[PDB]
């Protein structure tokens, strides 16, 4: 009613205007320098908003949407800083452009109009969404400051990690310790344990984020929330305890919701986090199923295959929020390999792990990283090439390789591995050996490695006679690079 | 320096610490924001060095009313040549503003920087002059015979204006002839008290056996050549008497 | 391509005919739309022999088979043609106003009732089976008239399930690079959602289906609810360029602009000038059709990014004098379409008053883009959108080869066409090896376009796209743009 | 079994109405643990799912997510929200894309404002004010 | 070292042994064809960038003291405040390398890293 109310003593009062204005002004303005303000006493926004659109004919036939600065006669910049502290939405940025706009129009005839780059940079970063993560990313930014210094290297790592501890001196002594767990978390294998060990000497969730994503049952003596109560899980779903793990599961599901759905009024990119964690902490609890019960080739198939067909669809995503639930893939997959017992079916295992390891090789290197797809290579090595096959996964290490900018070993290792295939000839063997020449005929081409015609009669040409919609995928693959 | 010459990233960054932990205490007017802007640009970021530079001659512009005098030429001769190969901005504004204040301005050092202003300006204007020359080469060539078939009532008016378009648009072969003389005017300036860079000698002659038939090229060298040394142009007389 | 040698060799025409048949015989309703387009070229009312002689065997292969509705689309684009030529200015020039007067001798298109094929709509491709699921269902006619480059006509069709969609019939108007070329549209839409990085976002350009008649007529596509912003920002009674700001003149900017235009020497004086008193009001253009801001920055962060998509898209595929007219907004979705395309790709450098920036991008639309302009998102977008084809630079450059070898390419400069299009400002102001040849320069011009440049160096995205932009907001040339380009 | 037997009456209910009949009886109390938890079986569709998702090609079909939050911080307000968010927080979806801001989804205020003179804030009050019973 | 595969080690160890410019531009880009981790590190002595993410392969590979004190190498070059904590974390033949980062940077100030001639 009082929204509706200001505006209708507005309309009639014609005069008073300047004095209703007046306290606008400052009612708005007391907000600031930290006082007392929290929900319900917003109001002033909502007014704000409604006199916007709602207050358009309660003028003359003059000043449009785009003269709405005298709807209330207050101060927008001000507005939108209130708006962004509270309310961080949509609204904040559009009073922005309001407060610059009629900056710009009076100039035709936080103060000095240095505030609205930061108040711009805050509206983005609160908003997180594509459009605020371009505009951070390039643009707006006119205060280069160490601590805004790795706010624009979300993409890229291998800079990111030696320009976050370049300054001792941070801001409460906590954003380079609490940072220092998810910068060393993308690449590494082993030197984090070391790192969280040490900094022994409010962030003791970003300690065992390294000990969950690797060897997570085996780093039980780590301890020297979310994912606290994950890991717990992680120790307790050994095939021992059931009950606990599905009650801490149900007790975390319900820990996190709170604060990730009161706060965030409105949003798009907010609730990936929240979702990526509902995903990591879902799967655990389907594989609990299959670890309350013995073993099978075909469940284990079929959740495999439901796995993939959740994951295709993941396809147009970034590892914002899914380098968490493959890590906890990973984890809940390798747990599994201490308590084996079933060396008939092991093998299945194998190949399970191996798949997996294949897919997420496939979907790391396709956003330009490289340490993320060589962690697939660590465990084919030390579990899956304990037989020494003849050609099952020596495809995505040479395609690692070559994302690097080395070029040679990726060239060695696929004329090391065809001279054994060659000799093996005497199943997935017949549709692999196309794509194996496929891949270094194309990467044979456009290095110039060796000359072009041995390839056409040798590699590209027993790609065809040689060789299941996977076979005939193969196939059109082999063909159209014959035919490039 | 010796760190960025090797394609390194983190040790030159190392340089930054003290600098900026124990020499930024006094916040000098620009005394080593030049290697910053360095160790920025040898990232892949393009942003920050390209920044930090605009920011710091607003400060350094305002403080003219030493050092400053031989380290402002330099100041604006790294952003001339950083805009010039990311295209941030138009090439017309440093022309007057950027790469011109470096000469009407500006002791080995101040002769050496000098030396770099003037062979950046003249490399500028060279490729200037090159862009015009490819232009006048290609679109003018697409554009002649299109004339010539078009010119085969009321057409004899669109043919009129078509000739003044002629006429008007021969401002941009009239003004290659300054675009030039200015790199010859600072080719001849910069050889002279420098070394190390005796390859623009003969550039300069390339744009001197056909440019220069016509031009004024011919009497501006006469007046200034007293004072450039023939101790460098030992290359030339292969093709300079021929 | 068939319509250039039918009889030729011994095998060559046979199976061409062969392919062209199973076509017809699967997807009828992508064929019937352009076989008319040569069976119905020279159709006058009131070389050119192969063609007739093909589109003849065409029509008696596919009425073999088909049931009697081939005439049926026939007599459906006379009577489009009918709607074209007995068209007269005496009638719809000076009577648009507000109503919608029919036409009487029309008559309901000779009184046709429905079709079994639908319309130039819209339709989804198969995958295999056949579909009959939109049809045409009745057909009221209205003859709407929105628009004064030659005399245009809005029509309204109501198919199947009862939707009313707006076409627009031109006449005396080349259409056929309008239908030819803009197929390249959606194929770099395609392009660009094949990626998997760039499906995250849409960045879409959207496209619309024309099928052209004969010469110099053509059918397209008028979407619900698309105004141009040259009578929405700069006309004397709705835009606001004028009715918000009232102390600034409209008309007499390009009359500044025409008596510049006679001179050279104080052109960027008379654009610093005018642009020192002239500010931009696009910015206002999304806030006032949306009030809630989820909604409205929804629409900006869209009209940037497809703006930004479609500048590179034109730099890339030439399609230059985008004048304030052929850019066209849409109001629910708030993107830009080109619903002209005048000229073929590379022209603008070669005609009388050459024009200079590569795309459309004026004061409006940099200050559209909200406060930070184009350093914020328009030239992340623009590096981002220009990497999609470098991966695939292989298969974006087939698409120009196989249209430019077609015998009625009209893309060169002839000393009509490249005069018919710009003799009306200038009657405003005063009130072959040879084709061989240029295709192959043109060709190498669109491959030294991409992943380089002109000046020799390598200039990557991280350059190109700085380069685009500032070739775009630069006074210096803008006082050397033609003066019907922006007012 | 009664209610299921009324539900499937002639319907699959599997595609898209599985998914409207959750979305849009969305006008009960807090305590609607039965849809959340009947929303469970949907990973048995997930080739349909994808599908659904992929000829999605504008700012709609992601309207599960808003309902499921604002069912959560309903229940959040309320008490029993243990269970009841626990029973929310089985959306097992993560493609929630092709957008940048989600919409209130309002359409009462959007019929009620027909009316073009100043009565239009007194209807909105007249109907918030019953509203309360 | 029969077959002829032996030459190819022999001459890389030759190589190695000699260090010279010719000797570092014939192992730089590949000179045996090996697969192996031992190997995979001796080629990214120029950059240092990879060069660090692939020393943590060989954690379960015997020699752990030689990928400790390679790992100290590594952080040692490139590094500001993260080398102290790593040094004082691997307490759980290498005690040189742990004063490497000491006295490249507030050697005075580091007096209690000590839980040859570098020290």
């Amino acid at each position: 009613l009082s929204t509706h109310v200001q505006g209708f003593f507005t309309s009639c009062l014609r005069f008073s205007q300047t004095s209703r204005s007046t306290t606008p002004a400052n009612l708005d303005s007391e907000s600031e320098h930290f006082f007392r303000c929290c929900l319900d006493k917003k109001s002033q926004r909502t007014m704000l908003a409604v006199v916007d659109y709602m207050r358009r004919q309660k003028r003359p036939s003059s000043g449009t949407i785009f003269n709405d600065a005298f709807w209330l006669d207050l101060n927008y910049l001000e507005v939108a800083k209130v708006a962004q502290s509270c309310a961080a939405h949509f609204t904040a940025l559009l009073y922005a452009e309001i407060y610059a706009d009629k900056k710009s129009m009076d100039d035709q005839e936080e103060e000095t109009g240095i505030s609205l780059q930061d108040l711009l940079l805050e509206i983005y970063r609160s908003i997180g969404e594509p459009d605020s993560l371009y505009g951070c990313g390039g643009g707006k930014m006119l205060q280069p400051i160490t601590r805004l210094r790795t706010y624009e290297h979300e993409a890229m790592w291998g800079k990111a990690l030696v320009t976050y501890d370049l300054e001792t001196a941070i801001p409460s002594s906590t954003r380079q310790a609490g940072i220092i767990q998810a910068l060393q978390n993308l690449g590494l294998c082993h030197i984090l344990s070391v790192y969280l060990k040490g900094l022994d000497y409010e962030l003791e969730e970003l300690h065992y984020q390294a000990a969950w994503r690797n060897m997570q049952w085996d780093h039980c003596t780590s301890v020297s929330s979310y994912h606290e109560s994950l890991y717990n899980a992680l120790q307790s779903l050994r095939d021992r305890e059931f009950s606990t793990f599905y009650e801490s599961l149900k007790y975390a599901r319900v820990k996190e919701v709170e604060e990730m759905c009161k706060r965030s009024l409105e949003s798009v990119y907010s609730l990936y986090p929240t979702l990526s964690r509902l995903q990591a902490i879902g799967e655990l609890e389907s594989i609990g199923e299959l670890f309350s019960r013995s073993v099978t080739h075909r469940q284990l198939s079929e959740v495999y295959i439901k796995w993939q067909k959740h994951s295709q669809l993941l396809k147009d995503s970034d590892f914002s929020f899914q380098e968490p639930i493959m890590a906890l893939r990973t984890v809940i997959l390798e747990i599994l390999m201490e308590k084996e017992m079933d060396n008939s079916q092991r093998e299945c295992i194998k190949d399970i792990l191996t798949k997996h390891l294949v897919e997420l090789s496939i979907l790391a290197r396709t956003f330009k990283n490289t340490q993320l797809p060589e962690r697939a290579i660590f465990q084919i090595k030390q579990y899956n090439s304990v037989s020494c096959g003849v050609s099952e996964w020596q495809l995505e290490e040479a395609q690692v390789f070559w994302a690097k900018k080395e070029q040679s070993l990726a060239l060695s290792i696929l004329k090391q591995m065809i001279k054994k295939l060659d000799a093996s000839c005497a199943p997935s063997l017949k549709l692999t050996y196309t794509e194996c020449l496929r891949v270094c005929g194309n990467w044979l081409a456009e290095t110039c490695l060796e000359n072009p015609a041995v390839i056409m009669q040798t590699y590209l040409e027993k790609a065809v006679e040689v060789a299941s919609d996977e076979l005939r995928n193969g196939k059109m693959k082999a063909f159209l690079s014959l035919a490039r | 320096i010796l760190a960025r010459t090797f394609k390194n990233t983190q040790l030159p960054e190392r340089a930054i610490f003290q600098i900026k932990q124990y020499n930024s205490v006094s916040c000098g007017v620009s005394e080593w924001q030049l290697e910053e802007a360095q160790v920025f640009w040898a990232k892949k970021e393009q942003s920050l060095a390209l920044s930090i530079l605009k920011q710091m001659i607003k400060k350094l512009d305002a403080s003219c009313a030493p050092s400053l005098k031989l380290t402002y030429t330099e100041c604006l001769r790294v952003c001339g040549n950083w805009l010039a190969e990311t295209c941030l901005e138009n090439p017309a504004v440093i022309m007057q503003t950027y790469l011109e204040k470096a000469v009407e301005v500006a002791s080995d050092e101040l002769r050496n920087g000098k030396m770099k202003a003037f062979l950046s300006l003249a490399r500028f204007s060279d490729t200037q002059y090159q862009r015009i020359e490819n232009y006048m080469k290609s679109s003018e060539f697409e554009n002649k015979q299109a004339l010539l078939k078009r010119a085969k009532r009321y057409t004899v008016k669109v043919q009129r204006e078509l000739e003044l378009d002629e006429l008007a648009l021969r401002a941009l072969k009239e003004d290659r002839k300054r675009f030039l003389c200015k790199a010859v005017e600072n080719y001849i300036n910069c050889l002279l008290s420098g070394e190390e860079h005796d390859m623009w000698v003969f550039r300069l002659c390339s744009l001197w056996l056909e440019n220069s038939g016509v031009s004024e090229v011919n009497g501006m060298m006469k007046r200034d050549g007293m004072k450039i040394p023939t101790y460098k142009f030992l290359p030339l007389m292969y093709q300079l008497a021929a | 391509r068939m319509g250039t040698k039918m009889m030729g060799g011994l095998g060559f025409h046979e199976v061409l005919n062969n392919l062209i048949s199973r076509i017809s015989m699967d997807h009828p309703h992508h064929t019937l739309f352009i076989i008319l387009a040569l069976a119905n070229a020279n159709r006058d009312e009131f070389l050119d022999e192969d063609r007739t002689e093909a589109a003849n065997r065409i029509i008696c292969t596919i009425r073999s088979r088909r049931p009697q509705m081939v005439r049926s689309v026939e007599a459906l684009c006379d009577a489009y043609i009918i709607l074209a030529n007995l068209d007269a200015t005496q009638w719809k020039t000076q009577r648009k106003g507000i109503n919608i007067p029919a036409d009487q001798p029309i008559t309901k298109l000779k009184n046709l009732e429905d079709v079994v094929v639908p319309t130039m709509e819209i339709k989804v491709d198969h995958t295999g089976e056949y579909g009959n699921l939109v049809t045409i269902q009745s057909f009221k006619a209205e003859f709407r008239l929105a628009g004064g480059v030659n005399l245009p006509k809005i029509i309204d069709c109501v198919g199947s399930d009862g939707k009313e969609r707006r076409q627009l019939v031109k006449g005396r108007d080349d259409l056929r690079q309008d239908a030819v070329m803009q197929q390249v549209f959606q194929m770099c839409n395609t392009l660009l959602q094949r990626n998997t990085e760039t499906r995250k976002r849409k960045l879409t350009i959207c496209t619309y289906k024309v099928v052209p008649l004969s010469q110099r007529s053509g059918v397209l596509e008028w979407c619900t609810g698309t105004v141009p912003i040259g009578e929405f920002l700069v006309n004397n009674e709705d835009g606001a360029h004028k009715r918000y700001r009232p102390n600034d003149f409209s008309a007499f900017q390009c009359q500044k602009k025409m008596m510049e235009v006679q001179k050279f020497e104080e052109k960027y004086e008379v654009f610093m000038d005018v642009c020192q008193n002239f500010q931009p009001v696009f910015r206002y253009f999304c806030m006032e059709k949306f009030l809630d801001p989820a909604i409205w920055f929804e629409k900006r962060l869209a009209y940037t990014r497809s703006v930004a998509t479609s500048s590179i898209v034109g730099y890339i595929l030439g399609l230059g004098d985008r004048h304030v007219q052929n850019i066209l907004i849409n109001e629910q979705s708030a993107e830009l379409v080109h619903i002209d395309l005048g000229v073929a790709f590379e022209q603008g450098k070669i005609l009388p008053t050459p024009e200079t920036v590569p795309f459309r991008l004026t004061r409006d639309i940099v200050d559209g883009m909200g406060i930070t302009g184009v350093e914020g998102v328009f030239r992340r977008c623009c590096e981002k959108t220009m990497e999609v084809m470098r991966n695939s630079q292989e298969t974006l450059l087939t698409i120009v080869e196989v249209l430019l070898y077609d015998p009625l390419f009209d893309w060169t400069m002839n000393p009509l066409k490249a005069l018919y299009l710009q003799q009306r400002p200038e009657d405003e102001t005063e009130l072959d090896q040879s084709f061989n040849k240029v295709a192959e320069r043109v060709l190498m011009r669109l491959q030294e376009k991409l992943k380089g440049v002109e000046e020799g160096t390598v200039l990557s995205v991280g350059g190109q796209v700085n380069l685009l932009i500032q070739q775009a907001i630069d006074p210096k040339n803008l006082s050397r743009l033609f003066p019907g380009w922006k007012a | 079994h009664f209610l299921s037997v009324s539900v499937y009456d002639a319907l699959p209910l599997t595609r898209l109405e599985g998914l409207k009949d959750l979305r849009r009886q969305l006008e009960l109390h807090k305590d609607q643990m039965v849809d959340i938890m009947r929303a469970s079986q949907d990973n048995p569709q997930d080739g349909i799912m994808v599908k659904l998702v992929v000829n999605l090609l504008q700012l709609s079909k992601m309207a599960i997510n808003h309902t499921g939050e604002k069912e959560v911080l309903e229940a959040v307000g309320s008490c029993l929200g243990e269970v009841g968010p626990i029973d929310f927080s089985t959306i097992a979806i993560q493609h929630s894309k092709d957008a940048s801001y989600t919409k209130a989804l309002k359409l009462f205020e959007d019929k009620e404002l027909q009316w073009t003179f100043i009565m239009l804030t007194y209807l909105n009050n007249t109907l918030v004010e019953d509203c309360v019973k």
